[PDB]
């Protein structure tokens, strides 16, 4: 369903905060 | 996980909770405390952008 | 006391909204060519406030009593003078200091003592059959006058009033503030011409003169002026007309506007810093042109209601009958330790037995003690003299 | 007299009030005054114990005084607010984007 | 001598110097010390101001 392939999906394999201020 | 541990400090009061301090301490009183919260706050932050 | 009226049809008044009016000089520095923010009293724009109106060629004549607050904003249309001074008070029954300031045809009565009003207090005036003039006979303002704390009498001047009906002529704004011993009055003419309606117009107000006195307003009330011609008979029951006129009541409230200083100094623009998010966008960003992109104002903040309390039942009272005031204690050595727990403890009933001469809490606040919960409670009990009671302190040798 | 360092057995005068769950109401157990919501709890708890503190020293558990039942605290302010315009120049037409 | 809730309106006595322009010296006009030269303007400010 993603548009990457085999070696790309790898990679992302191998790699309460907003109550207080911390926002992402 | 820095800014946590500032949080919890008392930079040389009673205690780290705001709701604390003004609950045994009157507004009058209480300000030469809250002020050192906020300055030891405002240096946290300061390093935190830098 | 004066007198009153006699059937008096009081007509269900409507709303109406404001159109950017209630702007004025909030300090008394020139300012030019800058763009900044100021909190103080105004009137938002867009607001609700209540239209009064007096118009009678059935009986429009309505004057209750309103609460003075922080700010009151008051546009009268007069057309033919028909509004003349108001009162300022608490409960107007010469128990108080209260403010007179009555608009009177031949000068302007300002004192401030402690007048005696009526149930409606109001002015009379007599349209004479060889005189076109509108001269002023009745005064059913006050009945004495004793004690008084200010008094001014302004300039002897001739006015004979006005007669013009149909369209409004004249636009007298005031807005009377309470702040301190500061009296503040805001009063700027504009002769406008129109039918009816609040003007659409941005004008700033400029100050009058403030009063330095120190009076408790509560509640004021407008008085108007009643008109009695020779055809009407002249009394306090059907013989009388209200006017034709129409005022704006309304209360400040604490904003902040956008002022913009052209090369005079004077206010032309305002802009509101909290009630419309495009309107916002101009004040934080502290210029009236809006670029296309992202900004970030406030975050968003949920403000509690109840406050519920959850505390373990205790039904038993310590004996404070043996801890304070007895018979005997210990030595300033030898002390003795007493554990009071299990028990409510408070100090409110400590006042009934031996009346404390020195209560000084060291550490904690003597207010906020039955806030926080109460645990291991020791007693130091010591008999000791006068001269010692100084060296007990956190932090004295 | 001690402040917050050992369970409550004698506080004031001061009466109970009804718990009223589910609410981002003010809260106070055992003198500590919060805010927060007081949803449900699903973990463990351990039969001596009073308050609870996570990872970051805040307040997560505590335990009834009336009730004895274990309740998390979870304040309702969590959001964000911002506001996108094309510009004065164009529309007067906002969108209040909620974060 | 007595004061009310009203701030103090009188302030007697009061003195009063000379006036000296174009010169960088100290002055002292209304309530605010300044130090510049008194340099003749221009624009006109408001009469309540």
């Amino acid at each position: 369903p993603s548009k990457r392939s085999f070696i790309e999906d790898l990679l992302f394999n191998k790699v309460a905060q907003k109550f207080n201020g911390l926002t992402v | 996980n820095t800014l946590v541990k500032q949080l919890s400090s008392n930079f040389g009061a009673i205690s780290s909770v705001l709701n604390d301090i003004l609950s045994r301490l009157d507004p009058p009183e209480a300000e030469v405390q809250i002020d050192r919260l906020i300055t030891g706050r405002l240096q946290s932050l300061q390093t935190y952008v830098t | 006391q004066c007198v009153n009226l006699t059937t008096r049809t009081q007509l269900p008044p409507a709303y109406t909204n404001s159109f950017t009016r209630g702007v004025y000089y909030p300090d008394k520095v020139f300012r030019s060519s800058v763009l900044h923010s100021t909190q103080d009293l105004f009137l938002p724009f867009f607001s609700n406030v209540t239209w009064f109106h007096a118009i009678h060629v059935t009986k429009r004549f309505d004057n209750p009593v309103l609460p003075f607050n922080d700010g009151v904003y008051f546009a009268s249309t007069e057309k033919s003078n028909i509004i003349r001074g108001w009162i300022f008070g608490t409960t107007l029954d010469s128990k108080t200091q209260s403010l007179l300031i009555v608009n009177n045809a031949t000068n302007v009565v300002i004192k401030v003592c402690e007048f005696q009003f009526c149930n409606d207090p109001f002015l009379g005036v007599y349209y004479h059959k060889n005189n076109k003039s509108w001269m002023e006979s009745e005064f059913r303002v006050y009945s004495s006058a004793n004690n008084c704390t200010f008094e001014y009498v302004s300039q002897p001047f001739l006015m004979d009033l006005e007669g013009k009906q149909g369209n409004f002529k004249n636009l007298r704004e005031f807005v009377f503030k309470n702040i301190d011993g500061y009296f503040k009055i805001y009063s700027k003419h504009t002769p406008i011409n129109l039918v009816r309606d609040l003007p659409q117009g941005f004008s700033a107000l400029e100050p009058l003169v403030d009063l330095p006195i120190g009076i408790n307003i509560t509640r004021f009330q407008t008085l108007l002026a009643l008109h009695r011609s020779y055809l009407t008979p002249g009394d306090s029951s059907s013989g009388w007309t209200a006017g034709a006129a129409a005022y704006y009541v309304g209360y400040l409230q604490p904003r902040t506007f956008l002022l913009k200083y052209n090369e005079n100094g004077t206010i032309t623009d305002a802009v509101d810093c909290a009630l419309d998010p495009l309107s916002e966008t101009k004040c934080t960003l502290k210029s009236f042109t809006v670029e296309k992109g992202i900004y970030q104002t406030s975050n968003f903040r949920v403000q509690p209601t109840e406050s519920i309390v959850r505390f373990p039942n205790i039904t038993n009272l310590c004996p404070f009958g043996e801890v304070f005031n007895a018979t005997r204690f210990a030595s300033v050595y030898a002390w003795n330790r007493k554990r009071i727990s299990n028990c409510v403890a408070d100090y409110s009933v400590l006042y009934n037995s031996a009346s404390f001469s020195t209560f000084k809490c060291y550490g904690v606040s003597p207010t906020k003690l039955n806030d926080l919960c109460f645990t291991n409670v020791y007693a130091d009990s010591f008999v000791i003299r006068g001269d010692e009671v100084r060296q007990i302190a956190p932090g004295q040798t | 007299f001690e402040l917050l360092h050992a369970p409550a057995t004698v506080c004031g005068p001061k009466k109970s009030t009804n718990l009223v769950k589910n609410k981002c109401v003010n809260f106070n157990f055992n003198g500590l005054t919060g805010t927060g919501v007081l949803t449900e709890s699903n973990k463990k708890f351990l039969p001596f114990q009073q308050f609870g503190r996570d990872i970051a020293d805040t307040t997560d558990a505590v335990r009834d005084p009336q009730t004895l039942e274990i309740l998390d605290i979870t304040p309702c302010s969590f959001g964000g607010v911002s506001v996108i315009t094309p510009g004065t120049n164009t529309s007067n037409q906002v969108a209040v984007l909620y974060q």
